[PDB]
């Protein structure tokens, strides 16, 4: 149903996980690829139900330096205090691009998946992908590449690894599909805005009408695409 | 004017409540935590929180404020925007045990901004009830309080509210992320439908006896607020620009389909 | 030699044989060497090199001020080193001038608090000196430098603004609004304040150059109003036209250019119409000027991609009309069709009070789920703390298992 | 910038400041030669940079703007049309250039045909070396 | 002040608090204790006896707020001690009492003196700081439940005649009128004799404030169907001059309140925005340049001047041309049936539009 290659399930991210991602969305790192945390889930029926995740604060003034593991060791302590243990079944970012697989982060994804084969790695997409389809990409890396390990190497283990021909994209799992009853009270926050304090629901509808009027929703993306196409193709 | 009047929130607060209430730390009804945020001169901007392991009982109140410092140690490390504004707990309102949760927060003592998460089965019972404590004199026992009511509002990052509305539709029924602009078209046709369903009855309202009162020169303006946006008035050079802009962006779509192939034509030849 | 002195400043400190800055030893060594930088730069020097000799002086001695318990009077000299540079970065780089004139005023405004400057004529006239020159950042003209990687240059435009402490170089309008929100805009000698309040708020496409030029010529009265200011006037009058032309572009769709020659009472007409193009050639608005009979249309929309915006962000106020781009017509069908649906309707009010109850049915199930997750996910909270945490530890134990297995058949 | 006058401040005075203009007896002509080389060619960068929205281009204005007489301007604008190969209608009796480049968003289609034409070449060159 | 997390027993506790306050509060502090718990009399010893020299007592009066509500008659005693708040002429610590109570929390907005006594207080207690906050707190209850006993709403209308100018405002003033005249128009003060002087004020509200655009907010829902137009009012004074656009049409409509106001400069505002709109909505959303020269009886660039005023009005809103197509869509001045017929046109036009087009949408969806 949701299995990949012999150890991995799909991911199931309920919305209470998602809101803590969009507290540190594309801010505290705007043009800076914040690795926005590690996906702390749990292995349940067909699905890696993420329960809570913590945003990893890289040293973000204009760049990203790897901060304390003592943060991660205390967030796993903070989460074990009240919730599930640190069952990191992925890691997630957004983070300033539409649908890109970062090669050094793919190597951070590769050794993550060599360590824990039950892993998909999430690439969140806010309205910076111009909306835009597939706003949630839990791309895992090829288990045939996880077979020939390590890693992808340049002149040796590249003819050998591509005569096996491991795939290059593989298993972007379907993520959120179901009312998992973590839903409960944000459903109950929907009925109130629905109800007579409905000033906050139309403001999100107001965020539609101005997203389409004046933004280069196609052109500024394509100009970033035509930048990315004329460079990365010719170098290959 | 006395400061505490309004608290502005997000459902990420109600996420951090309920995710710590629906993994629960065995806290069946009472899931208690520490709200964090900022204030602005009459208003309160709470933007994220986390549940300290608490135990509010008779007459035990556990507040691991050192962990509420340690969670504040982690959160100030993540996000330098928020300050400990109080303690949140679930339902219900004013208790003599909150007077203890006053005191653990009065160990810190910034302004008392409370968040009672009324765990109710209702609609008019507000899912998050906020309070500032008045009188608030008290050199005598712990903290004698009356709670001045604070109103809860949502005003912070807006694509999180685009996000939580998708989450509230995920709360309704997922609504996975596949079609979004194509799905927006059906949502754009849905808001179109009730507009026609209302305002043609608003035609019928004045056409039966005496309706279209608040719709004579409001809904006549409400439709004018739309037709100023689409369609432009009815210019045909606009449509000639549009059919050009059809043939512009379709040619962009055409060469996107050409670069769809020629990317692969370098890719697939080198994989013979 | 100034490179030599800076090294024989630094390596002498890098000796550290009984030498400190906090006894105000290096702080006059600064004050000498800073003068050694800033004088030759202004007098006649290559700017790329000795300003780095100034910037490496200013940055290190900002740390030596941080060593020597920040002395505000050499920082008032550093304010003067900024005030020198505000002249120079109206001569060399407006984004540095975006940094330095904002650093000019507030570090003076600190000394208005720290030293309690009683210069209520000057300080009221240094703030108008701090308002007018500070926004004016036109479009770049460097076509080769875009091919020659502009992002390296703007980084250095950022980096030496990080040196001054105004890390991101601020824009046109939001940098004014720093001086506006701070109550020193109130403290302006009020002609400039009015000259601003024509250029900013009273925003009329035919009636703007008539009311600024009287007050532009007012601050052209030079001998006491800070002769920095009188060079700031025509480049403000240059930024007047860019403020004006788009306001003509977004109320009027086709001004008559023979009228626009008269309806814009600029000092020149040929340099006016050239600066009209010098906006539009560098993509600031839409004009059709080399019509042979000298007209100037704009269009609606008909160019609405980037060139009307200067370059993606306007300098005028929101007199523009309704233009259309990608997903306007879809998202106008989302909101402006729902604009009658939420408030004046009962059709949503009967549907969402139903949804107020349709959640309440699930909320009655939610309290059953408030006991079900209490029943289920509490047990998961302990088991996933233990059972699946062993499965991460299984991935750490199987790695130890393969090590001893490889240590057997070799 | 396309302004011819601004180059003359940066060259002619500064090569008199550095005595570089002060080296030839012919240098007044050499300057006057380079007067028109600045005037005629910054007229081109005036046309090259402001090209999408110029769809009617004068010849009466540009004869007055860049200070260039018509037999030069006819030698300019024809060679601006012929040699540069700009899509441009021209009525030298009316002294009017009509261009209509069409389009700047389709310049990205030109920018992608900058990319995908390279895609077809090295794909062919993949077989050229290998065979 | 000391605790109220004590035994409750709050009247004996507030008696220990009144001993800290005034000496006249102190003599009936514990003198109220010998007789009874005394939920009126000892509780009136805050309400009667003053905040002695300053209003620092208010911590004990927040106790005296809630003690005269739940054990006793609520709005009988809380109608006292709130006029003590105005009487010191301070608005900070009085507002601390009024914020703690305001409505529906700590004392139950009934049937409304709970708003109203606090609403009458903080209008007089705060000039334009706390008096604003009860207006949406009224308005969010107005579209749920206005005070059905109309006299409280009339007392609110008395305040909406007062906070019409107790706020030092012009359009919040008009918003206080738009809380007033909306509740006047629909159901309160009918009492048409009371609706005389209110519509007499609406004549002031339409010509002192020319922002009815002419009579259009007075033709939007119900100031013309309740406040009678040509009655003792003569509320249609404005509306006769709303379409005719010359001095004689104003000056002869000018009654001696308007003829001595005087109406000479809102004239050419009104002459503009009608001949703008009734140029625009008639001649038809693209009107000529020399037409408005003949409409507004002016020259060339004064038409160019007034369009800037008219596009900033956003009654007309598009890009303008210098020689024709002056005034354009967004239609803010009254088009009483012609926009209603356009509402009747567009709901027919949207029905053909969006239903055909959602099918075109759901094809690609």
């Amino acid at each position: 149903g949701g299995s990949g290659d012999s150890a991995v399930k799909q991911v199931q991210i309920d919305g209470l996980v998602v809101l803590k991602i969009i507290k540190h969305y594309q801010e505290e790192g705007q043009g800076t690829e914040v690795v926005q945390g590690v996906l702390l889930g749990l292995v349940v029926e067909d699905r890696l139900e993420i329960t809570n995740c913590f945003p990893f604060p890289q040293h973000t003034e204009d760049d990203a330096d790897f901060d304390e593991v003592q943060y991660q060791m205390e967030m796993m302590r903070s989460l074990r205090h009240v919730n599930i243990d640190h069952l990191h079944v992925g890691w997630y970012q957004s983070t300033y691009y539409g649908s890109f697989v970062t090669r050094a982060l793919l190597d951070s994804q590769f050794s993550y998946q060599h360590a824990i084969e039950e892993s998909v790695v999430l690439i969140y997409d806010p309205i910076k992908t111009a909306q835009g389809s597939l706003s949630l990409k839990a791309y895992r890396l090829t288990p045939k590449l996880m077979e020939v390990c390590k890693e992808k190497d340049f002149s040796p283990e590249a003819l050998k690894k591509a005569n096996i021909t491991f795939e290059h994209m593989f298993e972007e799992v379907p993520i959120v599909i179901k009312n998992s009853h973590l839903i409960n009270v944000l459903m109950w926050e929907l009925e109130k805005k629905s109800a007579v304090a409905d000033k906050h629901e139309l403001l999100s509808l107001a965020s539609s009408n101005h997203l389409g009027k004046n933004l280069q929703l196609l052109m500024d993306r394509v100009d970033e695409m035509s930048q990315d196409i004329v460079k990365y193709n010719t170098y290959m | 004017f006395p400061g505490g009047r309004v608290v502005r929130l997000h459902p990420v607060i109600l996420a951090s409540i309920v995710d710590s209430y629906e993994r629960r730390n065995e806290g069946a009804a009472r899931v208690i935590g520490t709200l964090l945020g900022t204030v602005d001169k009459h208003s309160v901007e709470v933007t994220n929180c986390f549940s300290v392991p608490h135990n509010e009982s008779e007459d035990e109140v556990a507040v691991d404020m050192e962990f509420a410092k340690n969670m504040y140690e982690l959160h100030k490390k993540v996000s330098p925007n928020e300050l400990i504004l109080g303690w949140y707990a679930t339902g219900h309102d004013i208790t003599e045990h909150s007077v203890l949760i006053h005191e653990y927060y009065s160990r810190e003592a910034p302004n008392p901004i409370h968040l009672t998460v009324d765990t109710s089965l209702q609609n008019g019972r507000m899912s998050i009830k906020a309070y500032v404590s008045t009188s608030m004199g008290v050199p005598g026992r712990t903290m004698g309080v009356m709670f001045t009511p604070l109103t809860v509002k949502y005003a912070y990052y807006d694509t999180e509210r685009i996000g939580v509305d998708l989450i509230m539709k995920t709360c309704f029924s997922p609504n996975r992320v596949i079609g979004l602009s194509s799905d927006l078209q059906q949502v754009g046709g849905a808001s179109a439908r009730i507009q026609d369903a209302l305002s043609t009855v608003l035609q019928y309202a004045e056409d039966v006896l005496s309706g279209k009162v608040s719709a004579d020169n409001t809904v006549g303006r409400f439709l004018m607020s739309l037709v100023n946006q689409v369609p432009k008035i009815v210019p045909d050079d606009f449509e000639t620009m549009l059919n050009s802009n059809i043939n512009d962006l379709l040619m962009v779509t055409y060469l996107a389909n050409l670069t769809q192939s020629q990317i692969a034509l370098n890719e697939k030849l080198v994989n013979l | 030699k100034l490179c030599d002195n800076l090294r024989m400043h630094l390596s002498q400190i890098q000796r550290h044989h009984n030498q400190s800055t906090a006894i105000n030893l290096n702080n006059p060594e600064s004050q000498s060497m800073h003068l050694e930088t800033r004088l030759v730069q202004l007098d006649s020097a290559i700017s790329m090199e000795l300003w780095q000799e100034a910037f490496k002086a200013v940055e290190d001695i900002h740390g030596l001020f941080s060593l020597s318990k920040k002395p505000p009077k050499p920082q008032l000299m550093a304010n003067y080193y900024n005030k020198v540079s505000t002249v120079f970065w109206k001569s060399g780089n407006a984004l540095f001038h975006a940094s330095t004139l904002h650093r000019l005023y507030h570090l003076s405004r600190e000394m208005r608090k720290n030293l309690t400057q009683d210069e209520m004529q000057r300080m009221s006239t240094r703030v108008l000196l701090a308002t007018l020159s500070i926004p004016i950042t036109p479009e770049r003209t460097d076509i080769a430098r875009l091919l020659d990687m502009d992002g390296i240059i703007v980084e250095k435009q950022r980096r030496l603004a990080t040196l001054l402490g105004l890390q991101a170089p601020p824009t046109r309008i939001g940098l004014i609004n720093d001086m506006v929100r701070f109550n020193v805009l109130q403290y302006v000698v009020p002609e400039v304040k009015d000259l601003y309040n024509w250029l900013e708020v009273e925003f009329n496409p035919l009636k703007l150059c008539e009311r600024v030029t009287k007050v532009l010529n007012w601050v052209r009265e030079q001998p006491e109003k800070e002769p920095e200011l009188q060079q700031y006037v025509p480049q403000l009058q240059s930024n007047t036209i860019l403020r004006l032309l788009q306001q003509v572009a977004q109320i009027y769709q086709s001004i008559e250019f023979s009228r626009l020659t008269s309806l814009v009472p600029f000092v020149d007409a040929f340099q006016l119409e050239r600066a009209i193009v010098d906006a539009a050639r560098h993509c600031d608005l839409q004009v059709r000027i080399d019509h042979t009979s000298r007209t100037l249309s704009f269009g609606s929309d008909l160019n609405y991609a980037t060139r009307e915006d200067a370059p993606i962000g306007p300098h005028l106020q929101s007199m523009p009309s309704e233009q259309i781009r990608n997903q306007l017509t879809a998202m106008s069908s989302v909101l402006a069709k729902a604009l009658e649906v939420i408030k004046p309707a009962h059709i949503l009010q009967e549907k969402e009070e139903q949804h107020q109850l349709a959640v309440t049915a699930y909320l009655k199930n939610s309290r059953k789920e408030h006991q079900r997750i209490l029943a289920r996910r509490q047990t998961i909270e302990e088991r996933k703390e233990r059972l699946e945490s062993l499965n991460i530890q299984r991935e750490k134990e199987e790695l130890e298992q393969r090590e001893a297995e490889l240590q057997k058949v070799r | 910038m396309g302004d011819w006058k601004t180059c003359h401040s940066f060259i002619i005075n500064e090569k008199m400041n550095g005595k570089v203009w002060d080296l030839f007896p012919e240098a007044d002509k050499v300057r006057t030669m380079l007067v028109r080389k600045i005037q005629e060619e910054s007229l081109r960068t005036y046309l090259f940079t402001y090209s999408s929205v110029y769809d009617s281009i004068s010849m009466e204005t540009l004869s007055d703007m860049f200070e260039l007489d018509l037999p030069t301007v006819h030698s300019i604008i024809s060679k601006m049309i012929i040699n540069e190969e700009l899509m441009a209608s021209l009525d030298q009796p009316t002294q009017t250039v009509v261009m209509h480049r069409t389009e700047p968003t389709a310049q990205q289609n030109l920018a992608l045909q900058l990319a995908e034409k390279l895609g077809s070449l090295v794909e062919n060159n993949e077989r050229v070396f290998d065979h | 002040f000391i605790d109220i997390s004590e035994e409750d027993q709050a009247a004996e506790l507030r008696a220990y608090l009144k001993s800290k306050g005034a000496e006249i509060s102190e003599e009936n502090s514990e003198g109220g204790l010998h007789v009874d718990l005394a939920q009126i009399i000892e509780a009136c010893d805050v309400c009667l006896k003053e905040d002695d020299k300053d209003v620092e007592s208010v911590m004990n009066s927040v106790v005296s707020l809630l003690l005269i509500l739940e054990p006793d008659k609520q709005e009988a005693l809380i109608e006292s001690l709130c006029e003590k708040l105005v009487k010191f002429r301070e608005g900070e610590r009085p507002s601390l009492r009024l914020q703690l109570l305001s409505n529906l929390f700590h004392g139950m907005d009934k049937n409304t003196p709970v708003r109203y006594t606090v609403y009458c207080s903080l209008i007089k207690v705060a000039a334009s700081c706390g008096a604003i906050q009860y207006i949406p707190t009224e308005l969010d209850q107005v579209r749920k439940w206005i005070s059905d006993w109309n006299l409280t709403t009339e007392k609110k209308h008395t305040l909406l005649r007062l906070l019409y100018e107790a706020l030092v405002d012009c359009k919040k003033s008009d918003a206080a009128s738009k809380v007033m005249v909306e509740l006047l128009g629909s159901y309160t003060e009918d009492n048409a004799s009371q609706a005389r002087v209110d519509a007499h004020r609406c004549i002031v509200r339409a010509l002192k404030d020319p922002n009815a655009f002419l009579f259009d907010h007075l033709l939007t829902l119900k100031p013309v169907k309740f406040l009678e137009g040509e009655l003792i009012h003569d509320l249609l004074t404005i509306f006769v001059s709303a379409k005719l656009a010359s001095y004689v049409k104003f000056y002869q409509n000018n009654k001696d309140f308007i003829d001595s106001l005087g109406l000479l400069h809102e004239q050419n505002m009104a002459k503009m925005r009608l001949l703008t709109f009734m140029g625009m909505a008639v001649e038809n959303k693209e009107i000529s340049f020399d037409t408005m020269q003949q409409e507004l009886q002016i020259g060339a660039d004064d038409v160019e001047a007034f369009v800037i005023d008219a596009v900033r009005t956003k009654m007309v809103y598009c890009k303008i041309d210098q020689t024709q197509r002056k005034v354009v869509v967004s239609h803010s001045t009254h088009r009483t049936f012609g926009k209603q017929q356009w509402q009747q046109l567009y709901d027919t036009l949207n029905a053909w539009k969006q239903n055909l087009n959602k099918v075109k949408n759901s094809l690609l969806s």
